[PDB]
C-alpha cells in the first residue's frame, strides 16, 4: 500500500484460492477448470486522486479466455472508476525505451503474481505483473508467459507508462509466439527465463493505446 | 547516523548489490558475540522474524546462520527462540529459501529438550501443515521424519493422520513433496504401522492425476521394500510397482528403469525372476526411446546381482533376444548407453558362450555409424580381456581407432586421445609401435591446437605406462624431427613436448637428445619460438644438474636478452631469475 | 614499475569470465591508449599471424576459438573488429582482448569494427550491458573513448589488407588511409565510415548497401584496388557466413566471421585464417562452445 503524488498504489498479494472457492468461480466463468494455483485475492491496483484507476487481477484475466487448457488471455487491466473514468483510444505515439533505461531513484516495487499452472507437466502458464516507480514517472509491465514443452512458447506482454504530471498514461500490448520447431538454433536453457527469450520470439500482435485523463 | 547494531546492519541492507549487502548478513553471527547472550534473544531475533523481501543469496545465508545459532541464544535451554524466525523463512515464495530453512529446522530439532520438543517444534509442524499458504504445507512434509520417534506414542497418531491429510491435499504440489519424503517417513516408523498406514498413501499417489506425483512416489518405493519381510513384498509393494511400470507417462517408467538395479538389491532374487525380469523385457522395447536408454545402461548391474542358479541361463533366453534388437534400432542415443556396459557380460557368462554368442553382436557396435557408440565400447572393455584374449578381438578394432583418430570433426579426435593411454596399456608395446604410432604422432600436427595440446600431454602417460626408454625409441626421434616444420605452430609443438616429457623422462634423456634441440631453435626468425625457448628452458631447467645449467643454457639466456623483441627479453630475463642465475 | 604483475592477473580473471572493475578498467584503457596512439592507421604486422574477425561478446566462443588457433601469446593474433554488441559477455570479451594488447604489444593486433562506436553500442547492447554490470556509463565511456584509438586497417608482410568493412571510392591508395584522422567517432559519411561499413558482392561497381552507410563493391573494384597497391587479397569480417569464411571476387577478397551461431539466427560455423611463416593461408571452421530481485526492468 504505497502513496506518491495524487496516486494511491495499493499492494495486495496473498495465497492461492481454496479448493471449494475454485469450483464456485469455475462455474461463475463456466470454466471446466481454473489454473492449478489461482491467486484470487492477489491484486495490484493504482488509483487517482479523483476516483479512477486501473486494476490487474486474475478473475478478470480469466474472463478474456476464449473457447482451452493453456489459459491464454489478452487481459491488459480492468478499467476501474466511480462512474468517471479514463478512456481508451488507439494511438501513434507509444512508449520510449531510452527513458526507462536511465538509472533514477527507484521509489517502490512489488511483484504480484496472478496465477500459475504446471500444465499436467506438459509446460507452464504463469500470469504475473510487476511495477516500479520513479521520482518523475511510474512504470508497470503485465506479462502472461506460456511454454508448451515440446510444442511452442507464447508471451503476451502489456506495459503501462505514465510520465508524472502528463494528463495521460500509455499502454502497449505485445503478444509474440513461435513453435520451437522453427527456432531450433536457440538453446533450450532459455525456455525458462522469459526476459532472455522474448527477443527471439516473433511479434504476432502489437497495440499501443493511450489512456486519457478526464476532468471535473 | 544510526544507532546500536541492528540499525547499522539495516544501513547495509540498503546498499547497492548483493555481495556488499550479503557480506553483512554473514556477520549476523559475529554481531551476536558482541551482543550479550540475552541481547541476541531480546533485541536481535525479533528483528529477524518480521521478514525482509530480498534476494535468495541473503535469505539462504540467513537460514544457514539460524541452524548454527544455538550457542548464541544461551544454549539448547533456549533453542525454542530460533523457531519463529525460521517458520517465516520456511514460507517465503522462493523455493530454495524454504528448503534451506526447513533443513535448519530439522537441525535444531535435535537440540530441543524432549519437553521443549513436544511443546514448540511438534506444533510448528502443525502450523506449517495446516497453514493456508501452500508453501508452508510443502515445508511441513520435511519436518516429520526428525520428530515422530522422539515423541509420545499418542501424538505419533496425530502426525500420521496429519502426514496422511497431506498426501491427499487438494494442491498437486504438496502431494509431490509428501511423495518425496515418503520413504523418509516409512523409514522412521515401526514395522507394523508402515504396513497399514503408509502403503495406502503410497498406492493412491502412484496412481495420481498429475504425472509429477507418480514418479516421485516410485523412487520412495525402494525405501519401503528395504524394511518389509520377503513374504509381504508381493502382497503390498509389487501391486503398485507393477502398474507404475506401465504408466502412460514415460517419466514414470523411466524412474523404475533408472532405479531397476536399486530394486532387485532390496526386493530379492526370486522376486526378480517373478516380476522384475518380466518388466525388464518390455522396458527395453517400450515406445519412448528415453526409457530404453535408461534400462539399457542398467543391463550390467541387473545381470550381476542375479542369483547363481540361473545367472548364465536367464541371460541367454530372456535377456539376449532383446539385446540384439536394441543394437539394431536407429536411435543413436539408446545404443550409446548400451555400448558402455554390454561388454560387462563375458565374465558373468563364460568363455565359450561369449566368444560364440556374444562377440558377433559386439562388432556391430564397433562399426556403427554413430561415433559416440564405438567410443563407449572402447572404454569398458577391460572386463572382456580378462576372460577372452586380446588378439582374438585386437585384430578387429584396427580401423575403428583410425576413423576416430582421423574423423572430420575435431571433437571426435580429441575424445579418443583421452582413451589412448588406457588403450595403450592393454595392447602392450609390441602392438603400438607397429600400428598405433603413425596415428599418435600425426596428432601433433593436427590443424586444431586443441588436439596438438592433448597429443602433447598424451605422451606423458604413454611413457608412464610403457617406461622411460620407450620415448628414447619411438617418440623423441620423431618429436625432435618437427623442429624443422615451416609452420611456426608445428615448430612450437616440440617445445611443449620437451616441457612435458622432461617431467617423466628422467635426466639422462632430457640432456642427451632434448636439450641440444631446444638450444638449436634459439635462432628462429619468429619470436613466438624464441620466447617459448626461454619458457621451456626454465621449465626443464631444475631437472638437469648444475654443470649443464652453467654450460649451455645460460649463454643462450644471456643471448636471448638481446633479441629486440620485447617479449623474449622479459621471458629470457625471467627464466634466469627463476632459478639462481643472476 | 613491474605493473605487468597485475596485468597478467587480470587476464587470469578474464579467462574465468569475471568482470574488471571500474577502477581497474580506468587504468587499463589508459595504457591501451598509449599503445594504440602510436599505431598508424594502416598497422603493419609480421608474416606469421592468425587473423580472426567478428566476436560480438561471445566470450565462451572466443575461448573455444583459442583452443583452435592457440592460446596467447603463443599465437600471433589479429582481430578485425566487432568485439561487442551482440553477445551476453560483451564486457569480458573486449576487456580481455584489450588487456592482451596492453600486455603483448606484438603478439596480438586489434582493429576497429563498425560496432566500436558510441552511436551503435547504445542500441545493440554494449551500453545496456555496461550498465547492468556496473551501474553507470563510466566503463562504457572508458571503452568507447578507447575505441577511437583502434587502427582501421592492417597490412601483413606488405601484401594482405586486413580491415572490418570493405573498400571506399574516396580511397584508392593506402597512403590515403594513413593520412586520415581515425581519432573520432565512426562518422556517418567519408572514407573512414566506408572502410568499416562497406561490403562486397557480385554486382559490379559501387552500389547502395541495404544498411545505408558504406557502399557495395565487386570484382571490378577489388582487382583495380589490390593490383594498384600490390596485394594478394583483402580480409573483411563485417558480414556473416554460414561457412565461417567466404571467397569472393575470383579469390581477391575473403570474408571471415568468427562468431558461431550468431544470436541463435542461422547456426553459422565460425572460422579463422592462419598465416604461417611465409604467407600461405589456411582456414579453420569451428562450432559454438557447449559448456553451461528489485531490478530496473523494462
Ligand atoms: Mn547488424
Amino acid at each position: 500500500d504505497f502513496s506518491f503524488g495524487p496516486w494511491k498504489l495499493t499492494a495486495s498479494k496473498t495465497h492461492i484460492m481454496k479448493s471449494a472457492d475454485v469450483e464456485k468461480l469455475a462455474d461463475e466463468l463456466h470454466m471446466p477448470s481454473l489454473p492449478e494455483m489461482m491467486f484470487g485475492d492477489n491484486v495490484l491496483r493504482i488509483q487517482h486522486g479523483s476516483g479512477f484507476g486501473i486494476e490487474f487481477n486474475a478473475t478478470d484475466a480469466l474472463r478474456c479466455v476464449n473457447n482451452d487448457w493453456t489459459y491464454t488471455t489478452d487481459y491488459k487491466g480492468t478499467l476501474l472508476g466511480e462512474s468517471l473514468k479514463l478512456k481508451v483510444v488507439p494511438t501513434t505515439d507509444h512508449i520510449d525505451t531510452e527513458k526507462l533505461k536511465a538509472r533514477e531513484q527507484i521509489k517502490f516495487f512489488e511483484e504480484v503474481l496472478l496465477f500459475e499452472d504446471e500444465l499436467h507437466d506438459h509446460g507452464v502458464s504463469s500470469l504475473s505483473v510487476k511495477i516500479r516507480v520513479m521520482p518523475s514517472s511510474f512504470f508497470l509491465l503485465l506479462r502472461f508467459f506460456l511454454r508448451i514443452d515440446g510444442v511452442l512458447i507464447r508471451m503476451n506482454d502489456t506495459r503501462l507508462y505514465h510520465e508524472a504530471d502528463k494528463t495521460y498514461m500509455l499502454r502497449e500490448y505485445t503478444s509474440r509466439e513461435s513453435k520451437i520447431a522453427n527456432l531450433m538454433h536457440v538453446p533450450p536453457s532459455l525456455f525458462t527465463e522469459p526476459n532472455e527469450i522474448s527477443q527471439y520470439l516473433p511479434i504476432k500482435e502489437a497495440v499501443c493505446e493511450k489512456l486519457v485523463f478526464p476532468e471535473r | 547516523m544510526s544507532l546500536y547494531p541492528i540499525a547499522v546492519l539495516i544501513d547495509e541492507l540498503r546498499n547497492e548489490d548483493v555481495q556488499l549487502r550479503l557480506n553483512s548478513i554473514k556477520k549476523l553471527s559475529t554481531i551476536a558475540l558482541a551482543l550479550g547472550v540475552e541481547r541476541t534473544r531480546s533485541e536481535l531475533l525479533p528483528f529477524l522474524t518480521d521478514t525482509i523481501y530480498d534476494e535468495d543469496e541473503v535469505l539462504l545465508a540467513l537460514a544457514e546462520q539460524l541452524g548454527t545459532f544455538t550457542t548464541l541464544v544461551g544454549g539448547p535451554e533456549y533453542v525454542h527462540c530460533l523457531l519463529p524466525p525460521l517458520e517465516s523463512l520456511a514460507t517465503v515464495e522462493e523455493t530454495v529459501v524454504r528448503d534451506k530453512a526447513v533443513e535448519s529446522l530439522r537441525a535444531i530439532s535435535h537440540e530441543h529438550s524432549p519437553s521443549d520438543l513436544e511443546a514448540h517444534f511438534v506444533p510448528l509442524v502443525k502450523r506449517l501443515a495446516g497453514g493456508d499458504w501452500f508453501t508452508s504445507r510443502t515445508s511441513a512434509c520435511g519436518l516429520f521424519s526428525v520428530c515422530y520417534p522422539r515423541v509420545s506414542s499418542a501424538v505419533k497418531a496425530e502426525l500420521r493422520q496429519y502426514f496422511r491429510n497431506l498426501c491427499s491435499d487438494d494442491t498437486p504440489m504438496v502431494r509431490r513433496a509428501a511423495a518425496s519424503k515418503l520413504g523418509e517417513f516409512a523409514k522412521v516408523l515401526e514395522l507394523d504401522n508402515v504396513k497399514s498406514e503408509i502403503i495406502p498413501m503410497f498406492s493412491n499417489l502412484a496412481s495420481d492425476e498429475q504425472d509429477s506425483v507418480r514418479l516421485l512416489a516410485v523412487e520412495a518405493c525402494v525405501n519401503i521394500a528395504q524394511l518389509l519381510p520377503q513374504e509381504d513384498l508381493e502382497a503390498l509393494v509389487m501391486p503398485t510397482l507393477r502398474q507404475a511400470a506401465e504408466d502412460k507417462s514415460w517419466r514414470v517408467r523411466y524412474m523404475v528403469a533408472d532405479k531397476f538395479t536399486e530394486l532387485q538389491k532390496a526386493v530379492g532374487p526370486e522376486i526378480t525372476k517373478t516380476d522384475l525380469v518380466p518388466a525388464f523385457q518390455n522396458l527395453m522395447k517400450d515406445c519412448e526411446a528415453e526409457v530404453r536408454a535408461a534400462a539399457s545402461h542398467k543391463v550390467k548391474e541387473f545381470c550381476e546381482n542375479l542369483s547363481a542358479d540361473c545367472r548364465e541361463n536367464v541371460i541367454m533366453s530372456q535377456i539376449l533376444p532383446c539385446i540384439k534388437e536394441l543394437v539394431s534400432d536407429a536411435n543413436q542415443h539408446v545404443k550409446s548407453a548400451l555400448a558402455s556396459v554390454i561388454m560387462g557380460l563375458s565374465p558373468i557368462l563364460g568363455k565359450d558362450n561369449t566368444i560364440e554368442h556374444l562377440l558377433p553382436l559386439f562388432l556391430a557396435q564397433l562399426k556403427d555409424e554413430c561415433p559416440e557408440v564405438r567410443l563407449n565400447i572402447i572404454s569398458n572393455l577391460d572386463c572382456v580381456n580378462e576372460v577372452i584374449g586380446i588378439r582374438q578381438l585386437s585384430q578387429s578394432l584396427l580401423p575403428a581407432i583410425v576413423e576416430l583418430a582421423e574423423d572430420a570433426k575435431w571433437r571426435v579426435r580429441l575424445a579418443i586421445i583421452e582413451y589412448m593411454p588406457l588403450l595403450a596399456g592393454q595392447l602392450g608395446v609390441e602392438f603400438f609401435d607397429e600400428k598405433l604410432n603413425s596415428l599418435c604422432m600425426a596428432w601433433l600436427v593436427d590443424h586444431v591446437y586443441a588436439i596438438r595440446e592433448a597429443a602433447t600431454s598424451n605422451l606423458k602417460k604413454l611413457v608412464e605406462k610403457f617406461g622411460k626408454e620407450w620415448a628414447h625409441a619411438t617418440i623423441i626421434p620423431k618429436v625432435l624431427a618437427m623442429s624443422g616444420d615451416p609452420n611456426y605452430l608445428h615448430r612450437m609443438t616440440t617445445l611443449f613436448c620437451i616441457n612435458v616429457l622432461s617431467e617423466v623422462c628422467g635426466q639422462d634423456i632430457t640432456t642427451k637428445h632434448m636439450l641440444p634441440t631446444v638450444l638449436r631453435m634459439a635462432g628462429d626468425p619468429v619470436a613466438n619460438v624464441r620466447f617459448n625457448v626461454a619458457k621451456s628452458l626454465q621449465k626443464i631447467g631444475p631437472i638437469l644438474d648444475n654443470s649443464t645449467l652453467q654450460s649451455e643454457v645460460k649463454p643462450i639466456l644471456e643471448k636471448l636478452t638481446q633479441d629486440q623483441d620485447v617479449d623474449v627479453k622479459y621471458f629470457a630475463q625471467e627464466a634466469l631469475t627463476v632459478l639462481s642465475l643472476a | 614499475k613491474v605493473f605487468t604483475k597485475e596485468l597478467d592477473q587480470w587476464i587470469e580473471q578474464l579467462n574465468e569470465c569475471k568482470q574488471l572493475s571500474e577502477s581497474q578498467v580506468k587504468s587499463l584503457c589508459e595504457k591501451a591508449k598509449e599503445i594504440l596512439t602510436k599505431e598508424s592507421n594502416v598497422q603493419e604486422v609480421r608474416c606469421p599471424v592468425t587473423v580472426c574477425g567478428d566476436v560480438h561478446g561471445q566470450f565462451h566462443d572466443l575461448m573455444e576459438l583459442f583452443r583452435i588457433g592457440g592460446k596467447s601469446p603463443d599465437t600471433n593474433y589479429l582481430f578485425m573488429g566487432d568485439y561487442v554488441d551482440r553477445g551476453y559477455y560483451s564486457v569480458e570479451t573486449v576487456t580481455l582482448l584489450v588487456a592482451l594488447k596492453v600486455r603483448y604489444r606484438e603478439r596480438i593486433t586489434i582493429l576497429r569494427g563498425n560496432h566500436e562506436s558510441r552511436q551503435i553500442t547504445q542500441v545493440y547492447g554494449f551500453y545496456d550491458e555496461c550498465l547492468r554490470k556496473y551501474g553507470n556509463a563510466n566503463v562504457w565511456k572508458y571503452f568507447t573513448d578507447l575505441f577511437d584509438y583502434l587502427p582501421l586497417t592492417a597490412l601483413v608482410d606488405g601484401q594482405i589488407f586486413c580491415l572490418h568493412g570493405g573498400l571506399s571510392p574516396s580511397i584508392d591508395t593506402l597512403d590515403h588511409i594513413r593520412a586520415l584522422d581515425r581519432l573520432q567517432e565512426v562518422p556517418h559519411e567519408g572514407p573512414m565510415c566506408d572502410l568499416l561499413w562497406s561490403d562486397p558482392d557480385d554486382r559490379g561497381g559501387w552500389g547502395i548497401s541495404p544498411r545505408g552507410a558504406g557502399y557495395t563493391f565487386g570484382q571490378d573494384i577489388s582487382e583495380t584496388f589490390n593490383h594498384a597497391n600490390g596485394l594478394t587479397l583483402v580480409s573483411r569480417a563485417h558480414q556473416l557466413v554460414m561457412e565461417g569464411y567466404n571467397w569472393c571476387h575470383d579469390r581477391n577478397v575473403v570474408t571471415i566471421f568468427s562468431a558461431p551461431n550468431y544470436c541463435y539466427r542461422c547456426g553459422n560455423q565460425a572460422a579463422i585464417m592462419e598465416l604461417d611463416d611465409t604467407l600461405k593461408y589456411s582456414f579453420l571452421q569451428f562450432d559454438p562452445a557447449p559448456r553451461r530481485t528489485p531490478d530496473y526492468f523494462l
